[PDB]
C-alpha cells in the first residue's frame, strides 16, 4: 500500500512558535493529503485537505503544504488550544492509511516532581496480593526513569508505569509506577524503596517505608 | 447534525458483535460512510467504506471476509457487523462521515464505541486506598489517593469526593491478568472519599481513605 | 467516411509549477 | 495552485500542459482552454504542430456486433498552429503559459481555444456491461500533433489526446418554488377532483432529498386507487435527427387512497441515485473521462435547438383514479401534474477530482 510516515513524531515548543510537521508518502498521491488534530480521549478533527485547503472553521495559523511525495503541516503560532496530537492521511489510493501521529506538548520551565510511596492497605493484604505505588506529580518534562529497589535489588519485571498527558494550567505530567507482588512474596522483605531520576533534580530520590 | 454509534462491549474471542451508527442531520445520499478503528494508542486504521448513492463498499484485507458493512436508508444509519473477532481487533472504532460528490477527507467522526475481545468474564474492581503519610507529604502538601484494581471490561470512572482542583486519574493499564488497573490522588494540604464507578459491572463503591 | 475508435496512449501526469 | 496536468506522445516527442480538465460554463462566459505544447530534444521529426480542440458526439452502432467499436462525429472543432508560431496571429499569455514558459522555455509553445458559449455540457449516456470501449455521449478533446499540414495522415504515436469536460454548477440564487396545480371536472357533475403538489425548493443536489407535498381534494363519487411519484430525467438530444426520452430515476408508488368527497395531504419523499438505475442503459450522467463512474447527469442550463444532450428534471405526481361510471372503463379518469426543478453540483471551491478520487 502506500506508506505515510510522519516525520518528527513528537516534538516540543511554546505558545507563539512556528512549528512544522511533515509526512511523506511511499509513491506520487497528488494532492490527496488530508490532516486531522486528535486531543486525547476524544475524536479526530478534520484540519486540511486536498493538501492545501483549509477545512471550514479551522482557524488560519494552519496551513498544508505539498512539494511532490513530500507534505508539510505548519502552525504558524501554536495556541493554547491546539496541543493535541496530528495525523496525515492519503486518500488516493483506497486502502487510504493515516500516519504514526505527531505529539505536540506545551514545552515549559522545567519543574521537580513531587514523589512519594504508598504501602499496600490492609484491605488489599488479606486479598493474596500486595501492590505497592509510587507517586511522580507535576513535573516536567515527561521524561523519567524509576527503580524499585526491594532490599536494594532491581524490579525484575513486577513494576508497571502509567502517565497521563501534561496540559493542566501548569503545563506538567504526573505519572505512577506500581509494584505488584503476591502477599506471601511481600511479606517476606522490609526494605520497598522506590528511586525516582529526573532532570528537574539531580541526586537521584528515593522514597522507602518498612509497614 | 451529529454521528452516534451504538452497541459494542465485551465479546469473547471468536465471537461476534454488530455496531450501529446512526447519522443524524446530513443527507445518506450525498455522504460516504466509513469505520476508522485506533487499539489503545496507537493511530488510526481504516477498516471499511460503502457508497450508497452508488451501491459499493470496500474493505481492508485485515477485515475481508469476517466483517460487513450495511446501510438502512430509511433509518439513517450504517452498521458494521463484526465476526470472528480477535484480540487484535480490540480498538475505539469510529464511524467517519465523507462528501461523497467528492471525497475531501473524513469531516466528521463518531464520539467513538469500544469494543474489547477477551476470554475474561466482566469482572468489577476492588478498589483500595491510598493513606497519606509522612512519605507521602511534602512542604505543606499531602497526596490520598485510591487505587483501582482488577477490572475486566475497559470503562471505568473516578469522580473524589462526588464531584469535588488536584486531581489525578491515570490511564488504566493492563497487566498479566489481562484485568484493569489504575490509580486516582488528589493533591490536599495537612489539614475525603472517592467515588469509583464500572457501569459494565453495575457497582458504585465510594471508599474514603485516613 | 466518419472517424472510428476501438475498445478501452500514455497516462496522464502532473508537474510542479511555481507561483 | 501549484500543480498542473500533463500528457506526453506514446514516443515522448510531444507534450501537453494543462492547468485543469474541467472548464466552466456560467452560461454567458465559459473558461478559455489555455496550456502549452512542448516540442522535445529533436525527437521531433514532423514540420508543424498544431492543437485542436473538438466537441464530438460519441456513439456505437446498433446494426454491427463489434464490442469496443465506437465512432466521433465533430460538433465543434477549433486549431491552432502554435508550432511553428504563425504570424499574422500575435496573442498575449494567460498567466498559467507564462509561468509555464519560465518553467520551460521557448519551444513550449502556447494555446488558447474560447469556448462557444451554446455547446452541450459533457455529458455520458450509461452503459451496459455489452458497452465495452469508450464512453458515449459527449465529449470535448484536447488534441496536439505534429504534421506537414492539416491534410497529413496523423500517426498515433506522434500525437497526444486528453479529455476535458465543460461543467455548469448550481446558481447563486434559488428559482422560485416549484408549484403545481390541476383540476379534473368529470361527465355528469361540476364537482371537481383537485391535485395541488409542491416541492419544498427548485435546486438540489446530487444524493439530496426532495420533499414532495401533496394536496388532494377529491370532490367527486370517484376514488384514488393509488398516487404514484416519480422523479424523471427528460433528455432532449439533438444531432441533426432530435430524439427525446423521459426516464423515471426514482418511484414510489403508494396505496394512498382518496375517498369520495375527502381531502388528503401527505408529504412525500425521493431521492434520486444511481445505484438502482444501473439497468437503465443510455441514461444520461455527468461527463466521463475514462470510465469512473459519475452522477445521474446534473441539469443543462440555458440562455434565454442546440446540439447535444439537455438534461431536465420534474417530479410527476399521478393520481390513479377509479373507472366505472357512464362509460365503464374506457375513459382514463387519472390526474397528474409535473414540477419541474434543477439537479446540479453546488459550485466547489477546487477543481473536482479527475478520478474516483480514493481509487
Amino acid at each position: 500500500d502506500i506508506q505515510m510516515t510522519q516525520s518528527p513524531s513528537s516534538l516540543s515548543a511554546s505558545v507563539g512558535d512556528r512549528v512544522t510537521i511533515t509526512c511523506r508518502a511511499s509513491q506520487s498521491v497528488s494532492s490527496a493529503v488530508a490532516w486531522y488534530q486528535q486531543k486525547p480521549g476524544k475524536a479526530p478533527k478534520l484540519l486540511i485537505y486536498s493538501a492545501s485547503s483549509l477545512y471550514s472553521g479551522v482557524p488560519s495559523r494552519f496551513s498544508g503544504s505539498r512539494s511532490g511525495t513530500d507534505f508539510t503541516l505548519t502552525i504558524s503560532s501554536l495556541q493554547p488550544e491546539d496541543f493535541a496530537t496530528y495525523y496525515c492521511q492519503q486518500y488516493k489510493y483506497v486502502p487510504v492509511t493515516f500516519g504514526q501521529g505527531t505529539k505536540v506538548e506545551i514545552k515549559r520551565t522545567v519543574a521537580a516532581p513531587s514523589v512519594f510511596i504508598f504501602p499496600p492497605s490492609d484491605s488489599q493484604l488479606k486479598s493474596g496480593t500486595a501492590s505497592v505505588v509510587c507517586l511522580l506529580n507535576n513535573f516536567y518534562p515527561r521524561e523519567a526513569k524509576v527503580q524499585w529497589k526491594v532490599d536494594n535489588a532491581l524490579q525484575s519485571g513486577n513494576s508497571q508505569e502509567s502517565v497521563t498527558e501534561q496540559d493542566s494550567k501548569d503545563s506538567t505530567y504526573s505519572l505512577s509506577s506500581t509494584l505488584t507482588l503476591s502477599k506471601a512474596d511481600y511479606e517476606k522483605h522490609k526494605v520497598y524503596a522506590c528511586e525516582v531520576t529526573h532532570q528537574g533534580l539531580s541526586s537521584p530520590v528515593t522514597k522507602s517505608f518498612n509497614r | 447534525v451529529q454521528l452516534v454509534e451504538s452497541g459494542g462491549g465485551l465479546v469473547q474471542p471468536g465471537g461476534s458483535l454488530r455496531l450501529s451508527c446512526a447519522a443524524s442531520g446530513f443527507n445518506v445520499y450525498s455522504s460516504s460512510i466509513h469505520w476508522v478503528r485506533q487499539a489503545p494508542g496507537k493511530g488510526l486504521e481504516w477498516v471499511a467504506s460503502i457508497s450508497s448513492y452508488y451501491g459499493y463498499t470496500y474493505y481492508a484485507d485485515s477485515v475481508k471476509g469476517r466483517f460487513t458493512i450495511s446501510a438502512d436508508t430509511s433509518k439513517n444509519t450504517a452498521y458494521l457487523q463484526m465476526n470472528s473477532l480477535r484480540a487484535e481487533d480490540t480498538a475505539v472504532y469510529y464511524c467517519a462521515r465523507s462528501r461523497q460528490f467528492w471525497y475531501s477527507g473524513l469531516d466528521y467522526w463518531g464520539q467513538g464505541t469500544l469494543v474489547t475481545v477477551s476470554s475474561a468474564s466482566t469482572k468489577g474492581p476492588s478498589v483500595f486506598p491510598l493513606a497519606p503519610s509522612s512519605k507521602s507529604t511534602s512542604g505543606g502538601t499531602a497526596a490520598l489517593g485510591c487505587l483501582v484494581k482488577d477490572y475486566f471490561p475497559e470503562p471505568v470512572t473516578v469522580s473524589w469526593n462526588s464531584g469535588a482542583s488536584g486531581v489525578h486519574t491515570f490511564p488504566a493499564v493492563l497487566q498479566s491478568s489481562g484485568l484493569y488497573s489504575l490509580s486516582s490522588v488528589v493533591t490536599v494540604p495537612s489539614s475525603y472519599i472517592c467515588n469509583v464507578n464500572h457501569k459494565p459491572s453495575n457497582t458504585k463503591v465510594d471508599k474514603k481513605v485516613e | 467516411r466518419t472517424p472510428p475508435s476501438l475498445g478501452p496512449s500514455c497516462t496522464t501526469a502532473s508537474s510542479s509549477l511555481r507561483k | 495552485g501549484t500543480r498542473v496536468f500533463k500528457k506526453a506522445s506514446p514516443n515522448g516527442k510531444l507534450t501537453v500542459y494543462l492547468g485543469k480538465r474541467d472548464f466552466v460554463d456560467h452560461i454567458d462566459l465559459v473558461e478559455p482552454v489555455d496550456g502549452v505544447v512542448l516540442v522535445d530534444p529533436e525527437y521531433l521529426k514532423e514540420r508543424r504542430v498544431y492543437v485542436t480542440l473538438t466537441c464530438a458526439f460519441r456513439y456505437g452502432r446498433e446494426d454491427l456486433d463489434v464490442l469496443g467499436l465506437t465512432f466521433r462525429k465533430d460538433l465543434f472543432v477549433a486549431n491552432v498552429q502554435s508550432f511553428p508560431p504563425a504570424p499574422e496571429d500575435k496573442k498575449p499569455l494567460t498567466r498559467l503559459q507564462e509561468r509555464l514558459i519560465k518553467k520551460l522555455g521557448e519551444h513550449a509553445y502556447p494555446f488558447t481555444f474560447e469556448i462557444p458559449p451554446n455547446l452541450p455540457c459533457s455529458v455520458t449516456l450509461q452503459p451496459g456491461p455489452e458497452d465495452t470501449g469508450k464512453a458515449c455521449g459527449v465529449d470535448y478533446e484536447v488534441k496536439a500533433f505534429c504534421a506537414e499540414n492539416l491534410e497529413e495522415k496523423i500517426h498515433k504515436r506522434n500525437s497526444v489526446r486528453l479529455v476535458i469536460r465543460k461543467v455548469q454548477y448550481a446558481p447563486e440564487r434559488p428559482g422560485p418554488q416549484p408549484t403545481a396545480e390541476t383540476t379534473r371536472q368529470f361527465l355528469m357533475s361540476d364537482k371537481p377532483l383537485h391535485l395541488e403538489a409542491s416541492l419544498d425548493k427548485e435546486i438540489y443536489y446530487h444524493g439530496e432529498p426532495i420533499s414532495v407535498n401533496v394536496h388532494v381534494t377529491n370532490n367527486t363519487n370517484k376514488t384514488v386507487k393509488k398516487i404514484k411519484i416519480s422523479v424523471r430525467q427528460y433528455a432532449d438530444i439533438c444531432l441533426f435527427n432530435t430524439a427525446q426520452y423521459k426516464c423515471p430515476v426514482a418511484m414510489e408508488e403508494a396505496d394512498d387512497t382518496v375517498a369520495p368527497s375527502s381531502t388528503f395531504c401527505k408529504v412525500y419523499t425521493l431521492t434520486p441515485f444511481l445505484a438502482n438505475n444501473r439497468e437503465k442503459r443510455g441514461l444520461a450522467l455527468d461527463g466521463k473521462l475514462k470510465h469512473e463512474d459519475t452522477n445521474l447527469a446534473s441539469s443543462t442550463l440555458l440562455r434565454e435547438e442546440i446540439l447535444g444532450i439537455i438534461v431536465s428534471y420534474k417530479v410527476k405526481v399521478k393520481l390513479v383514479v377509479s373507472r366505472g361510471g357512464l362509460l365503464g372503463d374506457l375513459a382514463s379518469s387519472d390526474v397528474a401534474v409535473e414540477l419541474p426543478f434543477t439537479l446540479m453540483h453546488p459550485k466547489p471551491k477546487e477543481e473536482p477530482p479527475h478520478r474516483e478520487v480514493p481509487e
